[PDB]
């Protein structure tokens, strides 16, 4: 009914609908930072798409466990084209810096590199989320259902979290990829790959849904406490703002 | 998509309950838009109707009925409570119902025959006999829930395995919320009667773009030929007298396309193609002083739609047989079963006041006998009680001009049919069943006792057409042959892609032949299967071939000989040529013509008419239905319960941080 | 800066009246610029407001459609051959464009839309191009919302980089082929490419 | 824009709704209202002060009409015969 693709509607746009509502709206030169990071994030998702529609046209479609095998090595190439597009367009936001503010512009500043990472991670979340559950979300208004051939009924809601944890794991590894980007700590860098690689390969134990959703919120605790740390609050910042 | 594969399972053999209408009322089912979801809920016996009229949890059920069930007091109990019941579903019964079944009226085309107050006053609406003992009514009550009919076995055990696994109520308890449920979607454009839905599908199709009609007429072809050919673009001569012989074409049943109508329609026609043959076969045809016309009226269940249209037309000078033409007119009703090899002579006993046309009628009474006595299976029989006439298609000629006439059937007062215009009037009912290590090309050229027992019968009506045509001298040499009404009834009631309805056909029209057996509805779509295959069956039973090229046989006006207007031409297929794909089309030189049966109150358009059947069949758009598995309210509540405490924690939380961006940020 | 975001709301707005039309409607399946305006605003929105009504199967009468539709163009024909607000004068241009779009989208036939567009960017007001673009990439396939807005997005990069050209490049553009080019890929780059790549992770259902 | 072609738009503005047009009063009485009931420094405010006046009562003597024509349609629709079928735009299919 219209409840369940209501109900699961706002679980997977609820923080999404947030951020781009309350933070970047108002900001009118963030929108074009938006869209680029989406059209980037786009670019990723076809060049990978390629190699797989390869893979599956020459290995002729006949042993399914080879096809699975190869389906999980699409999905870790998609990984690394996303983690490789990321720093393309980190290099595009350097060289659009300088070109546009400063050189351009008396001020050197109408936004910063910190909001450039932001409204980039927030972008990837976006159209990410976007291609998750749009197409669950339109058989939400159906009158039934998962379950006739022994699936769960939870499907709807369990999609929906999924969807928000990856909006919000994208948003947070945007801000930490360029944040390693810049002072060269390149280990670092691997560990933002290094998590998206383990995200999304939770995922595969995924109608096992009490140990592999749980620790998807893991993942995303932990990078949200090391984003807001790498951002430049603290407890003592979070203890003293409360005037 | 991936995922409504997960939630839906389709159902592939449905045949839906089709809302149909009348000038005064309307018959039928129909749903609601996007279809009726309800719980499925078995029947197995009358007690387990406490648990959808009264008792039950989860209120708008879905009840899957046995049509062993399928009565006319549970049909009752449910039309007083629908509330609580959106939908039903039907599944069918292969040992058929010994007590019997019928869903038309207990006395059918009641306001349409000849008997009226005006007329035969004590015969009027069948108060002496009353013609289907056993009808329920069931066919003629509008319903305002979908009924399905599952004509297959393998789907039902899907269901009532989706009920086992969900649905069920353990120790007196409530049932599990996951609960399985089923959807039916027949939502049929029309509304109370037909004169609404014409005229408010005449607005539309006038005062407007994209014209959105609801409603269509029952209308088909009557296939009518000749003894001896006539001119047809004129009219005959007021001397020329013409023997008429009759059948009617089609049938229903309570579901929509399903009509198999084997005793009540099959079995008759079938004779008289073989009656057809029989008599053409003659060696003195040329020179009868007499003609003889076959017609194969269609539409006779819905309140005589060919018959009353060949009648209009026969006296508003638009066929090339007259009125005043018809000497004698013989129907044959139904004759399949003849219980102790007896086949009665209904009359009508209100004409014969008039004396002349009595002896007329006493006088084809013991033509009928004398050209019956040589035939030892039939035993001619009519009537002690002067009893009036069966529902048939003479009781259209006798609203005009009182011809001399006679029904040929097999019953004395009730019909002898237990299954008249139902689903189980099917091969079975009149003992058609051929042994099982036989392949399928010699069921076609199998005998049985029922094509045995319709030779003699079409025997006895050639012969009976034979001397009303005045012929007197070959009368043995007119016989049917069993091996001609065998392949008929191979081909109507078992499968109709034959190898012997396929070289009698034209190249066009072999998409009408589907596996299955003919079904005998008059639809809409105003060639049917049944007309095209009776056209060429006829054609071939009484015409001959030619040598034309294709180019001759599309127009053979550069021919001197194979006149256009007597005759009609046709390219049909030939045969197999063994080893590769050769069939060897010829023409063939037949009378086998078409006419238009569309009642006359759609060509008067006084679509309130009180003596020509309005019957109009509402238009529909994608009847499916499938099933999947419910949630509780309780779930969705808390979906959406969810979904607003996160998107309000979320906007509260961006709103707090946002705000104090200053001072939790710092370089 | 300010001036792309006001070229971003009509697009956009443009493109869900568009899109919420074809996923919901399921039809489609003083000299010149009077009379070619008076047979759209009064004879397309004859047709548009008595389609949307057949949808949803409620009855309106004649003296209330005759009277909505003279109360849209008279007032669609007033506020722009006369002074309006701008608002007003904003929210008529993006409904004109609109009903211009629907009407090709129903007219012309399965794939000739990939060679018009085509051969007009190819010889080179802009809204009617990209709602009929998209619109048939909202329709055609089966239901899926990846190819609609993969196609949502490419156009306003063809968007951005016109006006990021026309920054150094002053004179003239022709705006459209940055758009169309990014947005005829895209079409047929996930489609029938990435649609197969997606599916099979919705069948296991995996995440990237 | 002055308040001479002010008082020359509102008042062939207001001149436009008696042929029909209650949206244009919807629109007027939507548009001069934080110009003429918010700040008081106008002289030629009082033909202005008026007309909204003027346009406010117009428009909602349509509201009036309007949905007491529609309710009273659409209620009785069926219980009228063919006539409430002549004047009928679209046709609802399966409903009366
Ligand atoms: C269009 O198609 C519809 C569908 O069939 C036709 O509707 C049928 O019209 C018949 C007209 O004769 C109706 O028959 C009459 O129905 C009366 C109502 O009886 C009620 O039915 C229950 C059923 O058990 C009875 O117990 C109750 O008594 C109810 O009153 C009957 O009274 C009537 O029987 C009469 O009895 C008197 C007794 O003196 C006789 O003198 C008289 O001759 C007659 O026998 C008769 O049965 C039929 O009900 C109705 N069908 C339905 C489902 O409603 C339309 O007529 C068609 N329109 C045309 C042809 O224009
Ligand atoms: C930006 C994100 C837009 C998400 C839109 C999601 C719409 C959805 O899930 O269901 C649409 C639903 C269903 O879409 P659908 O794809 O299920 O419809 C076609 C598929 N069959 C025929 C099988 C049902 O659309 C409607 O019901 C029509 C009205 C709404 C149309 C879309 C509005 C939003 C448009 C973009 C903003
Ligand atoms: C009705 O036919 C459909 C096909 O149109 C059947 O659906 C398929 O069922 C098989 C076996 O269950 C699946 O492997 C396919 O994926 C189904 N195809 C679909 C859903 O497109 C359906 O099972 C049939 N109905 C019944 C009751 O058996
Ligand atoms: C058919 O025959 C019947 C039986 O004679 C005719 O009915 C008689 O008609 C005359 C004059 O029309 C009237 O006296 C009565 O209507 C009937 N006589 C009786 C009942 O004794 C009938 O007119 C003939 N013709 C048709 C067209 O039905
Ligand atoms: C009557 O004729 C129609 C049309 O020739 C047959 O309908 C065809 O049926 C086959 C089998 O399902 C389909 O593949 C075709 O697409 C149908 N064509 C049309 C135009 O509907 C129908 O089967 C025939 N009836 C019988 C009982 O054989
Ligand atoms: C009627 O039966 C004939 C004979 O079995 C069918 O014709 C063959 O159909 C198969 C499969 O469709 C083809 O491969 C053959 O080439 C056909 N011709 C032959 C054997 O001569 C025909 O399809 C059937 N018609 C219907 C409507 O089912
Ligand atoms: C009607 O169809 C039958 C099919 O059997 C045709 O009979 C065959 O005709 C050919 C030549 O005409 C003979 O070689 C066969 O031996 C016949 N088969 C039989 C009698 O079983 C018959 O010719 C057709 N009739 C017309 C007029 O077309
Ligand atoms: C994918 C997740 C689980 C990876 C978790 C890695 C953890 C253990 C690592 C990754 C990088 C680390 C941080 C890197 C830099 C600093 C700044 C320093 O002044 C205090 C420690 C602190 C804040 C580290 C804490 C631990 C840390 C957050
Ligand atoms: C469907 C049936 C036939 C096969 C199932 C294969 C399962 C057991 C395999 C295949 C893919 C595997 C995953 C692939 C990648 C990763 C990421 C790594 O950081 C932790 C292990 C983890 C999460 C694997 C766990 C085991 C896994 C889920
Ligand atoms: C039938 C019983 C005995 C065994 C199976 C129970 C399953 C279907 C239940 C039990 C625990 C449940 C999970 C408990 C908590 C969460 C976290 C929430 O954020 C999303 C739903 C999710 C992930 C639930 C999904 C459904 C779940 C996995
Ligand atoms: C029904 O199922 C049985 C068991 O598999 C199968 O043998 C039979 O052919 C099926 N019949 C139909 C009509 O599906
Ligand atoms: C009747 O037949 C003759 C042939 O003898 C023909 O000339 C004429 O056209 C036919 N039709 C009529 C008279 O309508
Ligand atoms: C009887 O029928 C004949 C022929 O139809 C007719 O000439 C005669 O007038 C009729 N007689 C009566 C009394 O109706
Ligand atoms: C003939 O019909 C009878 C009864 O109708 C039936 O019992 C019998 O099996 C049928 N077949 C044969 C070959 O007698
Ligand atoms: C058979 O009888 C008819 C009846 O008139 C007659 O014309 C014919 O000549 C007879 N047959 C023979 C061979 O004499
Ligand atoms: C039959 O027709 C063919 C072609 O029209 C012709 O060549 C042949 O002579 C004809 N045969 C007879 C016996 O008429």
């Amino acid at each position: 009914g219209a409840a369940v693709f209501f109900g699961c509607t706002f679980v997977a746009f609820g923080p999404a609908f947030a951020l781009f509502l309350i933070t970047v709206a108002g900001d009118p030169l963030r929108v074009i930072i938006l869209v680029a990071g989406a059209f980037f994030w786009l670019v990723s998702l076809l060049l990978a798409s390629v190699v797989w529609f390869i893979l599956v046209h020459v290995t002729d479609r006949s042993d399914a466990r080879l096809q699975y095998g190869l389906l999980i090595f699409g999905a870790a190439v998609s990984v690394l084209l996303q983690e490789v597009f990321r720093f393309a367009y980190y290099k595009l936001l350097k060289k659009a810096d300088e070109g546009l503010a400063s050189l351009s512009e008396d001020g050197r500043s109408p936004i910063s590199i910190r909001q450039m990472a932001y409204v980039s991670g927030l972008s990837f979340g976006i159209i990410s989320g976007v291609f998750s559950v749009i197409n669950i979300l339109a058989d939400a208004l159906g009158p039934g259902v998962v379950g006739i051939h022994g699936d769960s009924p939870y499907y709807f809601l369990t999609s929906a979290f999924l969807t928000a944890a990856i909006i919000l794991l994208h948003t947070f590894w945007g801000v930490v990829f360029f944040d390693a980007c810049e002072r060269r700590r390149y280990w670092a860098l691997g560990l933002v790959v290094g998590s998206h690689l383990l995200t999304s390969g939770l995922t595969f134990l995924n109608p096992w849904y009490e140990a592999s959703l749980l620790p998807i919120y893991a993942v995303t605790v932990s990078m949200g406490l090391w984003a807001f740390i790498t951002a430049g609050g603290s407890l003592r910042s979070i203890q003293r703002s409360l005037l | 998509n991936s995922v409504e594969r997960k939630i839906y399972i389709p159902l592939n053999k449905t045949a839906p309950c089709v809302r149909l209408l009348n000038a005064t009322h309307q018959i039928g089912c129909q749903s609601s838009i996007s279809g009726d979801t309800g719980v499925i809920h078995v029947v197995e016996k009358e007690e387990d109707l406490q648990w959808v009229l009264t008792d039950g949890p989860n209120p708008p059920y879905m009840v899957l009925l046995e049509s062993k069930h399928f009565t006319r007091d549970l049909m009752e109990k449910l039309k007083g409570r629908t509330s609580r019941i959106a939908g039903l579903a039907v599944s069918l019964t292969k040992p058929s119902p010994a007590s019997g079944f019928s869903p038309s009226v207990q006395c059918p085309n009641d306001g349409f025959g000849v008997y009226s107050n005006s007329y035969g006053p004590e015969f009027a609406h069948c108060r002496e006999i009353q013609w289907n003992s056993l009808g329920n009514g069931l066919a003629y009550e509008d319903f305002s829930f979908p009924i399905f009919l599952l004509e297959d076995e393998n789907e039902t055990k899907v269901i009532k395995q989706c009920y086992q696994d969900h649905n069920l109520s353990q120790n007196g308890s409530a049932p599990t919320f996951p609960l399985c449920a089923m959807q039916l979607f027949s939502h049929m454009h029309a509304v109370i009667s037909t004169a609404t839905c014409m005229r408010r599908s005449s607005i539309q199709s006038t005062f407007s773009i994209n014209p959105e009609i609801v409603c269509d007429p029952l209308s088909d072809y009557n296939v009518w030929s000749m003894l001896k050919p006539i001119n047809t673009t004129g009219t005959l001569k007021p001397d020329d007298r013409v023997v008429v012989a009759a059948t009617r074409l089609d049938s229903r049943s309570f579901f929509w396309n399903v009509a198999p109508g084997a005793e009540s329609a099959v079995a008759s026609f079938v004779t008289q193609l073989a009656a057809a043959e029989a008599l053409q076969k003659a060696p003195d045809v040329t020179t009868l002083p007499r003609n003889v016309m076959f017609v194969f009226f269609q539409g006779e269940t819905f309140d005589y739609i060919g018959s009353s249209r060949m009648v209009y037309d026969m006296e508003k000078g638009k066929f090339p047989v007259q009125l005043e033409n018809v000497d004698s007119f013989v129907e044959l009703g139904q004759v399949a079963l003849r219980t102790s090899l007896e086949l009665w002579m209904h009359t009508d006993p209100v004409s014969q006041k008039n004396e002349s046309v009595r002896n007329q009628v006493e006088d084809l009474l013991a033509t009928l006998e004398k050209s019956g006595a040589g035939v030892p299976a039939v035993i001619l029989r009519r009537p002690n009680q002067s009893q009036p006439l069966p529902p048939s298609s003479l009781q259209r000629f006798l609203r005009a001009r009182n011809i001399s006439g006679v029904v040929l059937a097999d019953h004395s007062g009730a019909f002898h049919n237990k299954y008249y215009q139902s689903i189980y009037d099917t091969a079975e009912n009149i003992n058609v069943s051929y042994p099982e290590w036989l392949s399928p090309e010699e069921d076609l050229n199998f005998v049985t006792d029922t094509a045995k027992a319709l030779a003699d019968v079409a025997t006895v009506l050639g012969r009976a057409l034979y001397e009303l045509a005045g012929g007197t001298n070959f009368s043995d040499t007119v016989q049917a042959d069993p091996q001609t009404v065998t392949r008929l009834l191979y081909g109507f009631l078992i499968k109709a892609n034959n190898s012997w309805f396929q070289s009698i056909l034209r190249q066009d029209l072999r998409s009408y032949l589907g596996d299955g057996p003919l079904q005998h509805y008059i639809a809409v779509s105003s060639p049917t299967n049944t007309t095209y295959v009776v056209q060429y069956a006829l054609a071939n039973l009484t015409g001959t071939v030619v040598n034309l090229t294709r180019e001759q046989c599309q127009d053979p006006s550069k021919v001197p000989s194979e006149n256009k207007d007597l005759y009609e031409y046709s390219w049909v297929q030939g045969p197999l040529h063994s080893n590769e794909t050769d069939r060897l089309p010829r023409c063939v030189r037949s009378t086998a013509r078409l006419a238009r049966a569309l009642s006359p109150a759609f060509e008067l358009s006084q679509w309130s008419s009180t003596e020509y059947s309005t019957w109009t069949e509402s238009r529909w758009k994608d009847i499916r239905a499938r099933i999947f598995l419910i949630a509780s309210k309780e779930l969705e509540l808390i979906t959406l319960t969810v979904g607003f405490g996160i998107l309000i924690f979320s906007l509260i939380v961006t709103y707090c941080i946002n705000a104090k961006a200053d001072v939790l940020f710092i370089a | 800066a300010k001036h792309v975001i006001m070229l971003f709301v009509p697009v956009t707005l443009c493109m869900i009246v568009v899109v919420a039309t074809i996923k919901s409607v399921r039809f489609y399946t003083h000299g010149w610029l009077i009379m070619s305006s008076l047979m759209l605003l009064f004879l397309f929105t004859y047709i548009y407001l008595g389609e949307v009504l057949k949808t949803y199967n409620v009855a309106m009468d004649y003296p209330t459609l005759l009277l909505t539709v003279w109360n849209f163009g008279a007032v669609g024909m007033v506020c722009i051959h006369w002074k309006g607000p701008l608002v007003l004068q904003q929210a008529y241009l993006i409904m004109i464009s609109a009903l211009m779009a629907l009407v090709f989208i129903k007219y012309l036939p399965e794939w000739s839309a990939w060679v018009i567009l085509g051969a007009i960017s190819v010889y080179d007001g802009d809204f009617i191009f990209y709602s009929v673009l998209v619109g048939k990439a909202a329709a055609t396939g089966s239901g899926d919302w990846n190819t609609t807005l993969a196609c949502f997005v490419a156009i306003l990069i063809g968007l951005c980089l016109t006006l990021l050209l026309l920054a150094v490049f002053k004179k003239a553009l022709p705006a459209l082929p940055i758009s169309i080019t990014f947005g005829l890929i895209f079409y047929f780059s996930t489609d029938n490419l990435v649609r197969p790549f997606m599916d099979t992770l919705a069948s296991h259902q995996l995440y990237i | 824009v002055s308040n001479e072609e002010k008082l020359n738009l509102c008042r062939k503005y207001y001149l436009g709704g008696f042929a029909f047009l209650p949206f244009l009063w919807l629109v007027n009485i939507f548009w001069f209202f934080r110009e003429a009931f918010l700040v008081p420094a106008y002289t030629e405010q009082s033909q202005i002060k008026g007309y909204v006046w003027r346009s406010a009562v117009g428009f909602l003597f349509w509201v009036i009409v309007l949905t007491s024509w529609i309710t009273i349609f659409q209620i009785y629709r069926p219980r009228w015969g063919a006539l409430g079928d002549y004047l009928s735009f679209t046709i609802p299919l399966g409903t009366p």
